[PDB]
Parts: structure tokens; C-alpha cells; sequence
């Protein structure tokens, strides 16, 4: 088990904002690739928030 | 402020540079907000959150 990070503020050049969704594909060079689907909640309240 | 306690309905805001009062002010399209119990700073101006409390 393994943990990928990202620095998105970095990579989208914004941070991502309350009801935005976001969405992708890590695609290993053969097999099928790991899905990524998420909407961010609509009010954050917390410093770590569980996307999931 | 009121969340520490004060008189609803002679509650003042804050239009830059002055104080004036709230519910003679307030648009006839329009509702505004005070808070009277909140623990965690959960509402703010620009985004009143209420969570359970
Ligand atoms: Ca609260």
C-alpha cells in the first residue's frame, strides 16, 4: 500500500474551491488504470478533509 | 459579535467606515444574520456554516 502525493495548488495553479469536482486516472504502462473521482464538500470545516 | 451575549433587535453592522442600524437597513429582498450560539467559529461573514450546537 502505497501513498501518492500531489501539490495541486501547484499543479492547477489554484487551489480547488468548495463544490468543485475533480477528476482522473493514475494509467500504469500496462493494466488497467486506478480511477480518481471526487467532488469537494460544499463547506470545509476542518484542516483535514477525508475526499475519499 | 452577539455570540457573547447582547440585544437582538438593536443589533448594529458595519458598512465601511461606520456603524449603523441593522434591521432598519436591511433590502426588502434581503435577509441577514446573528449569531447567537456558535463554539467553534464555525460562521463567518462570507460563508455562515452551522454545524451541530
Ligand atoms: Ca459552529
Amino acid at each position: 500500500l502505497a501513498g501518492v502525493l500531489v501539490n495541486v495548488s501547484a499543479a492547477f495553479g489554484k487551489h480547488v474551491g468548495t463544490r468543485e469536482r475533480v477528476s482522473g486516472y493514475l494509467q500504469p504502462e500496462f493494466g488497467a488504470p486506478a480511477v480518481i473521482e471526487f467532488t469537494t464538500p460544499a463547506a470545509f470545516t476542518s484542516d483535514v478533509i477525508e475526499l475519499q | 459579535t452577539l455570540k457573547n451575549g447582547g440585544s437582538i433587535f438593536e443589533a448594529k453592522y458595519n458598512n465601511t467606515t461606520a456603524l449603523k442600524p441593522l434591521f432598519d437597513d436591511l433590502p426588502a429582498t434581503a435577509f441577514g444574520i446573528v449569531v447567537l450560539q456558535d463554539a467553534d467559529t464555525s460562521c463567518s461573514k462570507d460563508t455562515p456554516v452551522i454545524n451541530k450546537g
